[PDB]
């Protein structure tokens, strides 16, 4: 579709970090991170149980 | 980028501007890794 | 290539003759007595002469100081201190054992 | 200050956080070390009550945190990421984001190194892994998985910084700079960067083969299935011979440089120092079947290998020798890091000569696994690179802190880790000579007049580094009162014998390294017009 | 007897005998099978197997010989 | 040009990165990635969803890392000469890395091949074991490996002479080849006689070619990628490294296939 | 034999291997000693002598001559200490005839011995395992750790073949007075030859991590005479 | 030529001190050991 | 500067002399001996040695203890 | 006049060299022929005991 031009003046033309410079940034930026934090919140959480000794229970 | 540049901008931590005194956190630091093997000794022998 | 002892006689001596101020006479000085060899007379001549050129005393101490603690014996510091007597007492520099005596 | 830490994409930045988590993990296996040399005192459980396992998981933990999370990031990382990019005058190393991420994945190897310890029985299997102890039949839970993935993390962060470092002194030298013209220390760790690219892929595939027979139930190293243990072994020490050499190549770029500026004359054939750190490069990659001669190698594979570790004795001479004529005919002034550059000078020759006596597969019959070994690797090891570390801290943090150590302190704290080292491993050769077996966390009780003087020895090294990291806080909080009074050494070369004090002060630091005459503590981009050289 | 013993092995002259005990093992195995004339230089490669593998070893061999598990080169025929 | 208009650019060649956080971020998934799967390993998280979302999170840190260098060196324009000469040496010297790993799974084989234990056997491979035959299916399988280092070697070279339709058309073509392999690959594991726990033979040989197949995956992906940047005018005729290193990528896993190929099937069986 | 409390040294030789190595380590030691002392009176004399020199010889760079003679002086270092390893490794490394083959075979913290080539009541093998004596059954005068409780028994001045192998993980037989070590891969054997030239008592221990209970894993053979060996055969 | 005292005299001067002070410093730096053993209880004193 | 030596000589001696009683506390909040670290016992081991004639040129006695 | 006076560091170095080889060859004559000769002949010496009392 050819948007370099465009995409250069909107990346080159901005007071944003660079991950939140295009327009649907945010789209993949919102999810990505409420996943990330539980997804690294969870296995930090199985620790105590893991040094306590207590499996998964299997139902 | 343009960070602050100096004596004391070049490290993580706050010596000179600081509530607290900086004898606390450097030797807090310290003392809590020198304390992880002790608390390693603690659970293995209580298991 | 190595240079021979009359070969490094007549560059020290181009050297301090074309040495213009004291950083210059310091520096000539510093890698003349950096070598394995004490500098023949007519070198440390040449070292009073372009220290005097230059107008400061306490190098032209320096370069018997240097030269008492590059020399090999105590008595080829007297042969060297003998043989630039004139010279010495030309310009009046003392020694710095004569200057500071104890 | 959440970026410029967290987000961090300058090599200043990133390496002083690589030296604050070696610094971190180096106290923790301090600390190891003395709760094992606590334990080995005097026969007899004293302390830990039984329980041989903890004894196993402190030797592991001691072993593994030393080398993978003190050593090599220290000097790897910290001073790498510092100087690497400085002393050749780049502005900031290419692939700074693979800087980043290899820092950030070191304290998560950490973090799961510490949880293997916490979860349900330990790794108690040794730092080498070696099957079929550390299968899933001698080690049930998830301990040693989780020991293998923190050498997997922290062999993604060797590997990464290796490619950076390779491609920064290759591509983004400046402009002056022919790679003949390089540094010593610039030289040292690209040849630490060769060797780590070309040692960590064996590693990596050993342990994912250790973890494979753990968890999916395939046999390359199980008996019953076929599998043989002795393939792990090959795999595993051509990483870790390699390795060893990999810890004391940076040492060699740093007492380069300390001697080269504490006896005011360059290095004695600065070429042949780059050939012989190469020459030592290929030939560590050659050798690593001497850690086993007892496995029942063909008699001509042991001629082989002795004969190879053999002819590596003749780089490090050369070195050790050039070191020597750096040393002689110049003018010492004895700072500390001139002070551990000679302790390091002796006792590493001391330990690469009980190393010698080592590689002779005829005698490595009497000396393998008795405390011969542990005198021998802790002498290279602890000598070599930690003086190396404390040399390189003594000689760049006034630079790269701007903040000056105070000096009485440094020689108090030299002396003691000295006498102390030196105490706690020299008795570890005659127990090791009279037959006392490795990693036993109790003996007969013939050793304990040696085990009893070494865990005297112990106690010293101990108070040395509470003494250290006592000169850090007051390095950081009177470090501009240590200039201004006669706390410290200002100037690390005296004027010469010719050379007045003005004419001194217009010429103040005299180096052959770009990173002395960059400002106290330098700028967040320094080079803006590239540093020009004849 | 006083102590005699197997000796020196030409095809196996190198520190690791497991294949010196396993071809032993199969060759005493495979002398009943095949040949069956020759019973004292049968008990050749039984004493020299007798002497090299474990009685560990031994009992797992024998098992899979009985339970046809052994992956040994044997020919009925 | 004048020395005002000089002093407003860089002065040195090389890449000023901006601070940027997918270093921790994928540092954070790789921990919890590893936690997650040694406690799902030993039974003390239920089901694999939780490693499932690790894996989630770190592909996705790393799309966004890959989106931010696309972005640098596309719209920012902060790729010169020699920082593309310093990427390509570091692809090339990840390439090397990826060469030594296969060497030690060729030297796990060579040594369980070579020492031919006495539980297997004495022959290669094991008594019981009946071996994957050369020339069915990997025969299929390298051939389109080499047409596919043909393949992108020509669609390489019309992006350097300009033709636009015949490179697209060239890189469409190799990479669905390379996912004929991948599909050949997926068809011969599952109609295969041995197991991964079938004994060493088993376990080097799935090791081997698995890793090997892992890397086409990535390969795949890197085709992928480079289809839409080429079919979205991200490619220049001289500015291209995404497609440099795609290539020999491409170039160094045919040969690895190729002595994996020799190796493990016609000196195998 | 038994290791001596504040020792220094090897333990005393029962066998021409732990001769032979020992007379290998003192020739080792000799010029590790001539070096040794090069090394350091070196740094001594030139941390002496020049920590006081005012002038430093910053023109000494390159020096050829000195660099080819310290690149061939440890050529010939490593060449001579290299001739005797060589002449003791393929001297230790033949087996000439054995008169014993004995089996060794290391268990999960334990020992087997098996002397299969013998008989018990007629043609039976022999074998038995040895277990340390545990501290709370130790009778006065018994080595701790060390005092297991059946020895090996072995008869003096003939060939022994150990032929040594494991059960569960790695385990190494070392015995350091018979000069012997040699690790016990479970897949494998491993044989060793050695003679014993005087009758007593020899220690030693697993030499490789075994678990938990690598430190009480000891090794006793007890060299006696041939008709007292054979006596404890067919006691045995 | 050779003004003053030969190289042998002005260099022994040198030497006869720092090979006895070079043996002490040796000879504390690898026979300590013998000071803890020669006080030790396994000396039977 | 002319006090220097003679106090990195006295710190190093508080040095050695703080670490052996620091050595000497943490080994009195020690485990018991063991039951074999006696010269009676350790006389019997001597013994016990003295029959088998181990170390024969070399030094058997274990004694090292009070 | 004064005799050119040179290379006094050359012969300090190979003054240096050779007395610190002869050192070490001290301690080593010493090491041998004292330490490894003396365990040598209590060797020698039991083992000429040893088949004295078996004769
Ligand atoms: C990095 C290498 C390294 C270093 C320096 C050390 C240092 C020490 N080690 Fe260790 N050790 C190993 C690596 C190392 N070790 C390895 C690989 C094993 C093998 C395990 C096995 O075989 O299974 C081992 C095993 C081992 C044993 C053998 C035990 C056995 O197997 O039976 C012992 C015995 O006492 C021991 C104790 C000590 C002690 C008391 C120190 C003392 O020296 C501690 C004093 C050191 C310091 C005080 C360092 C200063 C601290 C810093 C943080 C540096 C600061 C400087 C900067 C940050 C610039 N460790
Ligand atoms: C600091 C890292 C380091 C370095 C540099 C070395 C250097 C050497 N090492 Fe070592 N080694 C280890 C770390 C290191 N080692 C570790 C960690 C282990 C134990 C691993 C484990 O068990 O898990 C080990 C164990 C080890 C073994 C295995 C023994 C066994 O396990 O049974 C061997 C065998 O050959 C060996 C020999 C050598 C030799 C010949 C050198 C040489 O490179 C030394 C070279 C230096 C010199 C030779 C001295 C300087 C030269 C001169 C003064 C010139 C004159 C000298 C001559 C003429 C000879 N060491
Ligand atoms: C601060 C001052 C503290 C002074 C404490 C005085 C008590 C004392 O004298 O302790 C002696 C220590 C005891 O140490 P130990 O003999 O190993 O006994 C440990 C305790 N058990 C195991 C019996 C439970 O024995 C020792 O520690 C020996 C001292 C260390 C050796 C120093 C020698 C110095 C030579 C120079
Ligand atoms: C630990 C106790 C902290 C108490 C804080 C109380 C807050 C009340 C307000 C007080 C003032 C603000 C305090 C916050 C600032 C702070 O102290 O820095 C905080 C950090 C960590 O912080 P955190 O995330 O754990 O804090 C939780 C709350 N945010 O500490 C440290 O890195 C300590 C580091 C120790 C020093 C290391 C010395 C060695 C450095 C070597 C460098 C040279 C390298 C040379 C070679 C390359
Ligand atoms: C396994 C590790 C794989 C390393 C590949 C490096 C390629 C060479 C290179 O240097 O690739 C360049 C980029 C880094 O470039 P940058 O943005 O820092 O450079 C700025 C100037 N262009 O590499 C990467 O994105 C690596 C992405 C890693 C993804 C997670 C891997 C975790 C495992
Ligand atoms: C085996 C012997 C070597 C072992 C290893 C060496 C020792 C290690 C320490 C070295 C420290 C000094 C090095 C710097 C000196 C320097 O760089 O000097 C530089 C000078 C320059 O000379 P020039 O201006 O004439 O030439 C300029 C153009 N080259 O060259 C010399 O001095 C020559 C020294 C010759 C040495 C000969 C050694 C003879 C004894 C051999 C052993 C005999 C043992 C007998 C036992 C009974
Ligand atoms: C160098 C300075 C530091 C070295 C520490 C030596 C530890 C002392 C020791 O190890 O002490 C062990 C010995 C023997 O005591 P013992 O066998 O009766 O121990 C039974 C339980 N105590 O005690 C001494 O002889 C103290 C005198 C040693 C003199 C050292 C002088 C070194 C110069
Ligand atoms: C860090 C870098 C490490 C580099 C070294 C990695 C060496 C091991 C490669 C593993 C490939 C395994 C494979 O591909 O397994 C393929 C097998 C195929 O099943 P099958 O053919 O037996 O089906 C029977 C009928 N044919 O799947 C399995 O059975 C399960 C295998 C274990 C589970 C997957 C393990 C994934 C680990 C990948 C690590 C990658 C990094
Ligand atoms: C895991 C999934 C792996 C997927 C890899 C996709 C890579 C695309 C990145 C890209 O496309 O980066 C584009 C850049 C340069 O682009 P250019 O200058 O050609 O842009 C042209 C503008 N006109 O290439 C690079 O810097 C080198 C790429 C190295 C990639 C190595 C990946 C290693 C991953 C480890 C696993
Ligand atoms: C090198 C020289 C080292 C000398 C140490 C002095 C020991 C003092 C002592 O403590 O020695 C005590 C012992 C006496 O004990 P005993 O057996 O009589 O005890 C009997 C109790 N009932 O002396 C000796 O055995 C002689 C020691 C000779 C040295 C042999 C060294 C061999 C190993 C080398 C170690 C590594 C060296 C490093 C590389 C060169
Ligand atoms: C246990 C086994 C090890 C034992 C070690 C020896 C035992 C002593 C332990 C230390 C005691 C503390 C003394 C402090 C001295 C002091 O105070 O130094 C002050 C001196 C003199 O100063 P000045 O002349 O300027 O004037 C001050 C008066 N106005 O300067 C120095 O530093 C130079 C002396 C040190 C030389 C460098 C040594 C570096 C390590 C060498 C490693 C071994 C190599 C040699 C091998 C043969
Ligand atoms: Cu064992
Ligand atoms: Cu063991
Ligand atoms: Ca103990
Ligand atoms: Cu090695
Ligand atoms: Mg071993």
């Amino acid at each position: 579709a050819n948007k370099v031009i465009q995409l250069q003046k909107i990346f080159q033309s901005s007071t944003k970090p660079l991950w939140w410079r295009h327009p649907r940034s945010a789209l993949y930026l919102y999810p990505f991170y409420a996943i990330f934090a539980v997804a690294v919140v969870t296995p930090l959480l199985y620790i105590p149980n893991a040094i306590r000794g207590i499996k998964a229970k299997k139902a | 980028v343009h960070f602050k540049d100096g004596v004391y901008e070049n490290i993580p931590f706050k010596v000179k501007g600081r509530k607290t005194p900086y004898a606390l956190s450097h030797f807090g630091f310290f003392a809590i890794g020198f304390a992880v093997p002790f608390v390693a000794c603690y659970v293995q022998l209580k298991k | 290539d190595e240079e021979t002892f009359e070969e490094f006689t007549a560059r020290y001596e181009k050297e301090f003759d074309e040495a213009y101020d004291l950083f210059e006479v310091q520096r000539v000085l510093n890698n003349c007595f950096s070598y394995d060899l004490v500098p023949a007379p007519a070198v440390i001549e040449k070292a009073l002469r372009a220290a005097r050129r230059v107008n400061d005393l306490p190098t032209a101490i320096r370069v018997f100081e240097a030269l008492k603690y590059k020399v090999e014996n105590e008595d080829q510091y007297k042969a060297y201190l003998d043989e630039l007597k004139d010279v010495r007492q030309e310009l009046g520099v003392p020694l710095k054992e004569e200057l500071f005596p104890s | 200050m959440v970026q410029r830490w967290l987000y961090s994409t300058n090599a200043k930045d990133i390496a002083v956080l690589y030296f604050m988590l070696a610094i971190f993990s180096g106290m923790a296996g301090t600390a190891m070390s003395l709760i094992i040399r606590l334990e080995l005192a005097a026969p007899g459980s004293q302390y830990l009550h039984g329980n041989s396992q903890l004894f196993n998981v402190l030797v592991v933990g001691h072993a593994v945190l030393m080398i993978f999370f003190l050593v090599m990031p220290a000097l790897i990382g910290g001073f790498g990421n510092y100087l690497l990019p400085l002393m050749i005058g780049a502005t900031d190393t290419a692939f700074p984001r693979i800087n980043n991420i290899a820092f950030w994945v070191l304290p998560m190897g950490l973090v799961c190194l510490v949880t293997s310890t916490l979860v349900e029985s330990g790794a108690g299997t040794g730092w080498t892994v070696y099957p079929p102890l550390s299968s899933i039949q001698a080690h049930s839970g998830p301990s040693v998985d989780l020991a293998i993935f923190a050498l997997h993390l922290t062999s993604i962060s060797s590997l990464l910084g290796a490619i950076n470092f390779i491609v920064t002194t290759l591509n983004m030298r400046t402009n002056g700079m022919t790679m003949h013209k390089l540094p010593l220390f610039v030289w040292s760790i690209f040849i630490t960067a060769f060797l780590l690219l070309l040692s960590l892929p064996v590693l990596s595939a050993g342990i994912t083969m250790l973890l494979l027979d753990r968890n999916f139930n395939t046999s390359f190293f199980e008996v019953s299935g076929g599998g043989d243990p002795i393939l792990y072994e090959h795999l595993f020490w051509f990483f870790g011979h390699p390795e060893v050499y990999i810890l004391i190549i940076p040492g060699f770029g740093i007492i380069s440089h300390v001697v080269s500026t504490y006896s005011k004359k360059p290095v004695f054939g600065e070429i042949s120092m780059v050939y012989a750190m190469a020459s030592i490069g290929l030939l560590g990659f050659l050798v690593w079947s001497h850690h086993m001669y007892i496995v029942g190698l063909d008699a001509d594979t042991r001629a082989y290998f002795t004969s190879a570790t053999m002819i590596i004795a003749i780089p490090t001479g050369i070195k050790i020798f050039s070191w020597l004529a750096t040393i002689h005919g110049g003018s010492i002034r004895l700072a500390t890091p001139m002070l551990y550059a000679i302790a390091f000078l002796f006792l590493f020759t001391m330990g690469g000569l009980t190393g010698v006596a080592l590689a002779n597969a005829s005698l490595d019959v009497a000396f393998h696994d008795t405390y011969y070994v542990v005198g021998h690797f802790h002498y290279v090891l602890s000598m070599g690179a930690i003086f190396s570390l404390f040399a390189g801290y003594y000689y760049w943090s006034p630079q790269i802190l701007g903040l000056n150590y105070n000096e009485k302190l440094a020689q108090i704290q030299f002396w003691l880790i000295f006498i102390g080292a030196n105490v706690i491993f020299f008795p570890m050769h005659f127990l090791g000579i009279n037959g006392m077996p490795r990693r036993i966390p109790d003996y007969p009780d013939a050793f304990a007049g040696w085990n009893y003087v070494a865990s005297i020895g112990s106690f010293i090294a101990t108070l040395s580094l509470f003494l250290f990291i006592y000169i850090l806080y007051d390095q950081l909080v009177n470090g501009l009162n240590n200039k201004v009074n006669n706390k410290s050494v200002i100037y690390n070369k005296a004027p010469d014998f010719v050379e007045s004090n003005t004419i001194f002060n217009l010429n103040t630091v005299k180096s052959s390294s770009i990173e002395f005459l960059l400002t106290s503590p330098p700028a967040v981009h320094s080079f803006n017009t590239p540093a020009v050289q004849s | 007897s006083p102590l005699h013993t197997v000796g020196f092995d030409a095809r196996f002259p190198q520190q690791n005998q497991t294949k010196h005990c396993w071809q032993s093992y199969v060759d005493y195995h495979k002398c009943v099978n095949m040949k069956g004339e020759d019973f004292a230089p049968c008990k050749v490669f039984w004493k020299t197997y007798n002497a090299l593998c474990p009685l560990d070893w031994i009992e797992k061999w024998d098992d899979q010989r009985e339970k046809g598990i052994f992956a040994g080169d044997i020919n009925s025929d | 040009m004048t020395h005002l208009e000089r002093s407003r650019h860089q002065q040195h060649p090389f890449h000023m990165v901006m601070p940027s956080p997918w270093p921790i971020v994928v540092s954070f998934a790789l921990l919890s990635l590893a936690l997650s799967t040694a406690l799902t390993m030993h039974g003390y998280i239920g089901n694999m969803n939780m490693v499932y979302l690790a894996l989630f999170v770190l592909l996705t840190s790393s799309i966004l890392w890959f989106r931010d260098i696309v972005a640098e060196a596309t719209y920012l324009g902060d790729h010169t000469m020699a920082v593309r000469k310093g990427i390509n040496l570091g692809f090339l010297m990840f390439v090397l890395s990826e060469v030594l790993i296969f060497a030690g799974l060729f030297w796990a084989y060579f040594h369980s091949a070579m020492s031919p234990d006495v539980t297997l056997g004495a022959c290669w491979p094991p008594v019981g074991i009946e071996a994957v035959q050369p020339t069915e299916l990997p025969l299929l399988n390298t051939i389109i490996l080499l047409s596919s280092g043909a393949t992108v070697t020509y669609s390489h070279h019309a992006l350097i002479a300009g033709n636009r339709n015949k490179a697209l058309s060239g890189l469409l073509i190799t990479f669905w080849l390379i996912v004929i392999f991948v599909t050949c690959q997926y068809i011969e594991y599952t109609n295969a006689a041995f197991t991964i726990s079938d004994g060493v033979y088993g376990s080097v040989f799935y090791a081997g070619t698995g890793l090997h197949f892992l890397h086409m995956v990535m390969l795949a992906a890197m085709l992928g990628v480079n289809y839409w940047r080429m079919r979205n005018y991200h490619l220049t005729a001289g500015h291209h490294v995404g497609y440099e290193t795609t290539i020999i990528y491409t170039h160094v896993l045919d040969v690895i296939w190729l002595f994996l190929y020799v190796v493990f099937y016609w000196w195998g069986v | 034999d038994v290791p001596t409390p504040y020792a220094c040294y090897f333990q005393d030789s029962a066998t021409p291997n732990q001769e032979g190595i020992l007379e290998l380590h003192d020739n080792i030691m000799f010029y590790l000693l001539v070096i040794l002392g090069l090394v350091s009176w070196m740094l001594y004399t030139i941390v002496m002598t020049y920590s006081k020199n005012p002038i430093a010889y910053k023109y000494i760079k390159h020096g050829q001559t000195i660099e080819v003679i310290w690149t061939i002086f440890p050529a010939v270092i490593l060449l001579i200490i290299a001739f005797p390893s060589f002449i003791l490794l393929y001297l230790c490394d033949e087996v000439i005839s054995p008169a014993m083959t004995i089996k060794a075979i290391g268990y999960q913290w334990y020992w087997k011995y098996e002397y299969s080539d013998f008989i018990n009541d007629s043609g039976e093998t022999v074998e038995f395992e040895s277990y340390v004596i545990p501290d709370e059954l130790l009778e006065e005068g018994q080595l701790r750790l060390l005092d297991t409780d059946t020895s090996m028994v072995v008869p003096v001045d003939t060939h022994i073949r150990f032929v040594v192998t494991a059960a569960d993980v790695i385990h190494d037989f070392a015995i350091p007075s018979l000069g012997i070590k040699v690790d016990a891969t479970p897949g494998r054997l491993n044989q060793v030859s050695a003679l014993i030239q005087r009758e007593g008592v020899f220690y030693g221990a697993c030499s490789e991590l075994c678990g938990t209970g690598h430190a009480n894993m000891p090794i006793k053979i007890e060299a006696v005479s041939l008709p007292k060996f054979l006596e404890w055969l067919n006691e045995q | 030529g050779r003004i003053g005292e030969s190289w042998v005299i002005t260099e022994g001067r040198r030497l006869i001190p720092e090979i006895f002070q070079w043996s002490a410093v040796l000879s504390v730096c690898l026979g300590w050991p013998g000071a803890v053993y020669f006080f030790s209880k396994a000396r039977k004193a | 500067n002319k006090g220097d030596s003679s106090f990195i000589a006295k710190g190093v001696a508080a040095g050695l002399l703080f670490s052996v009683g620091l050595f000497a506390v943490v080994r009195m909040a020690g485990g018991q001996d063991a039951k074999t670290m006696n010269k009676e016992w350790q006389l019997k081991s001597d013994e016990y040695l003295k029959s088998k004639n181990a170390n024969p040129w070399g030094g058997y006695s274990q004694v090292q203890s009070k | 006049t004064i005799a050119p006076i040179t290379g006094t560091i050359k012969r300090r170095v190979i003054m240096d060299i050779v007395l610190g080889f002869s050192l070490g060859g001290v301690m080593a004559s010493y090491w041998w022929w004292g330490f490894h000769m003396d365990k040598i002949n209590k060797r020698e010496k039991f083992y000429a005991e040893l088949a004295e009392r078996k004769k």
